[PDB]
């Protein structure tokens, strides 16, 4: 358990144990009973609560679900899932962050003629401007926008409201990473998409240079493209005005270790040899201001400096 | 930014003495009680750090023979405890259990087995039961498995190669599933699954290892993924993950190592996920093999992969090559 910090109280959880206890015999009583029914799920409802993480539990109710389904009517069984869709949901604002409820959720909704995925990707919405971080959210809304086939730029779109109303963003830009490639698709981003999305990140982290998820993106952004060193004339001059506005940013924030290195990779993304000694003297900044990384600085240094031999020695 | 500050009385010693007192009373109400779901694990949490600390003797044994072979069930898969359902999370840490004591005997190995092959799906995941969650800890979980069984050859290992890098994310990390984003605790399930597989060569070791290393704070602890806490488990997390691919000297390892020592408890013993919260055997688990890793000397030598003592995965001839 995490984040637990250091005799009613003490009275009330030996009260809370019992019932949890006595609640959870007559389950698997009734389990090894055979008695799949409504009272299982009254019992489990008051465990579940609180222990979501009981996946024995959740097992249950599906296979009790699954029996009802055989004995009652539509109607009845219409009636059964509507019922779990609320129990479901209250779950998840007590515990937003369980495996188990989001699995049954979906265990859920595969199973239905029927489903009304719009007011799932809702829910989604919901809970993401709760928690913008949340993954398990994001997953179960990649599984309801393939299931109701949302278009990536759609997705897309939803994406950039969330990158500009705040902050907390790396959930964000990850999935950006990923829809991208489906709508300019290959068995690598086209220069004009790369370049856009340069100037979209490149907003964010001027706008919060500390805002760590902005560099990560732009690292990738700076590798996918590309492509190499055959830079056009405006992919050039842009990774140079990049260059300048990151030099201006060091001067606002000489302690950001994020504009540093990313002023060391746009070197090596524009001319690795014709910027050897800057990219030498960036390293030696970077270490000071970033000592815990120096052991990773010298690596990437390393790397860099075979590189140069290498380039030299195709003279 | 986010970040601890420790306080400057926080212990800077290793207290072995009393971790190994913790874990050998523990369990004897609430939370315990409450954590039953898990049980099977929390007992290969205590083992296994016991053992780290050459203290392995002090718990029962014959006891937990008996309830791990209650545990397994006809299907040939192991629950967390008497009476609840099966699952490759418990069905791992029981075969952990039995390697350490080397009592593989005491369950029925072939049903294991097939166990593990029938929750492989079309595209190479695994299911972690019956009831189909795909996770990428349940591909580490079914190779480990296998693995430490001898039965790797069980499964359809290119497609369950293929499904793990079909996780594979833009930053160099992992996730539960394609599309996921990367989390510490899932690379750390797939670069032990490529390991066991032969496969690191595919993992982009100086990206990842970048990653993985921005996860130390300044405290000197580390986080699970971007602007998060630091917790004592990613100690582990983290920094097996690093181990895995050649990049453990990337980490700041004195910072590292005054972090764990200071989520220590010096009246109870155990450790917390951070300084001054309530100790847990999991988090005591997680810091001593974090603790060791960085080259403890009163504590075993930890693998990587397993979270086993070497020793143990020496004596079954399983100890998958790192990257150098
Ligand atoms: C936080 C950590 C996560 C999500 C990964 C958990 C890993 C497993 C369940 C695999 C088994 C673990 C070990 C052998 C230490
Ligand atoms: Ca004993
Ligand atoms: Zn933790």
């Amino acid at each position: 358990m995490h984040g637990r910090l250091k005799e009613a109280k003490r009275l009330e959880r030996e009260q809370k144990l019992k019932l949890y206890q006595s609640a959870t015999q007559a389950v698997f009583q009734k389990r090894q009973a055979g008695e799949l029914d409504e009272s299982v799920l009254e019992l489990t409802s008051q465990i579940l609560g609180a222990n979501p993480d009981f996946a024995t539990l959740w097992n249950c109710r599906r296979e009790v679900l699954q029996h009802l389904e055989t004995e009652k009517s539509p109607e009845e069984s219409a009636a059964l899932v509507k019922a779990e869709l609320g129990f479901l949901e209250s779950c998840l604002r007590v515990n937003p962050k369980s495996y188990g409820t989001w699995h049954h959720r979906c265990w859920l909704l595969s199973r239905l003629p029927e489903p009304n995925w719009a007011r799932e990707l809702e829910l989604c919405a919901r809970f993401l401007e709760a928690d913008e971080r949340n993954f398990h959210c994001w997953d179960y809304r990649r599984f309801v926008a393939a299931q109701a086939a949302v278009a990536p730029a759609e997705e897309l779109a939803f994406t950039d409201s969330l990158i500009t109303r705040n902050f907390s963003n790396y959930s964000s830009w990850h999935y950006r990473s990923c829809l991208l490639p489906q709508l300019h698709p290959q068995p690598r981003l086209p220069e004009n998409v790369l370049l856009k999305e340069l100037e979209l990140v490149q907003n964010a982290f001027f706008t919060d240079p500390n805002d760590q998820s902005a560099w990560f993106y732009h690292r990738w952004l700076l590798g996918a493209g590309s492509g190499r060193c055959e830079l056009s004339v405006e992919k050039s001059t842009v990774l140079q005005s990049e260059l300048e506005s990151c030099k201006e940013l060091q001067e606002l924030e000489p302690e950001n270790k994020w504009c540093l290195l990313t002023i060391i990779l746009l070197m090596r993304a524009l001319d690795p040899l014709l910027y050897e000694k800057e990219t030498l003297q960036y390293f030696s900044t970077l270490k000071a201001v970033d000592p815990m990384r120096a052991a990773y600085l010298d690596d990437l240094r390393s790397k860099f400096l075979l590189e140069n031999s290498v380039l030299k020695m195709e003279y | 930014q986010k970040d601890v500050t420790i306080k400057s009385d926080a212990p800077d010693t290793l207290l072995l003495e009393k971790h190994a007192d913790y874990i050998a009373s523990y369990g004897s109400d609430y939370e315990y009680c409450m954590s039953e779901y898990l049980r099977m694990s929390g007992v290969y949490w205590g083992l296994t750090v016991m053992d780290l600390m050459g203290q392995l003797h002090r718990m029962n044994k014959e006891e937990i023979l008996v309830f791990i072979k209650s545990c397994q069930h006809e299907c040939g898969g192991v629950s967390a405890s008497i009476g609840h359902d099966p699952h490759l999370l418990y069905t791992l840490s029981a075969v952990q259990i039995l390697t350490l004591y080397d009592s593989i005997h005491v369950i029925n190995v072939d049903k294991v087995v097939a166990y593990v092959q029938s929750l492989q799906k079309e595209d190479g995941s695994f299911a972690g039961d019956i009831w189909g969650e795909i996770d990428t800890r349940f591909s580490f979980c079914a190779v480990a498995t296998l693995a430490l069984l001898g039965k790797l050859d069980a499964i359809n290992v290119e497609k369950a190669i293929e499904f793990v890098l079909s996780c594979m994310n833009f930053d160099g990390g992992f996730g539960c599933r394609p599309g996921s984003e990367s989390h510490a605790g899932q690379i750390y399930c797939c670069t032990g699954f490529l390991a066991i597989t032969s496969q690191l060569h595919q993992v982009n070791s100086d990206l990842l290892g970048w990653w993985l290393c921005e996860r130390q704070l300044p405290s000197g602890g580390l986080n699970g993924r971007p602007e998060k806490l630091p917790d004592v488990c990613y100690s582990w997390w983290v920094l097996a993950s690093l181990k895995i691919i050649g990049r453990l000297h990337w980490i700041d390892r004195e910072k590292l190592r005054s972090f764990i020592l200071a989520c220590q408890d010096e009246e109870t013993g155990g450790f917390a996920d951070r300084p001054g919260d309530m100790v847990d055997p999991f988090h005591t688990l997680f810091g001593i093999a974090g603790l060791s890793l960085l080259g403890e000397e009163q504590i075993k030598p930890v693998s990587p992969v397993f979270c086993m003592p070497e020793e143990v995965l020496q004596r079954v001839n399983v100890q998958p090559e790192l990257v150098s």
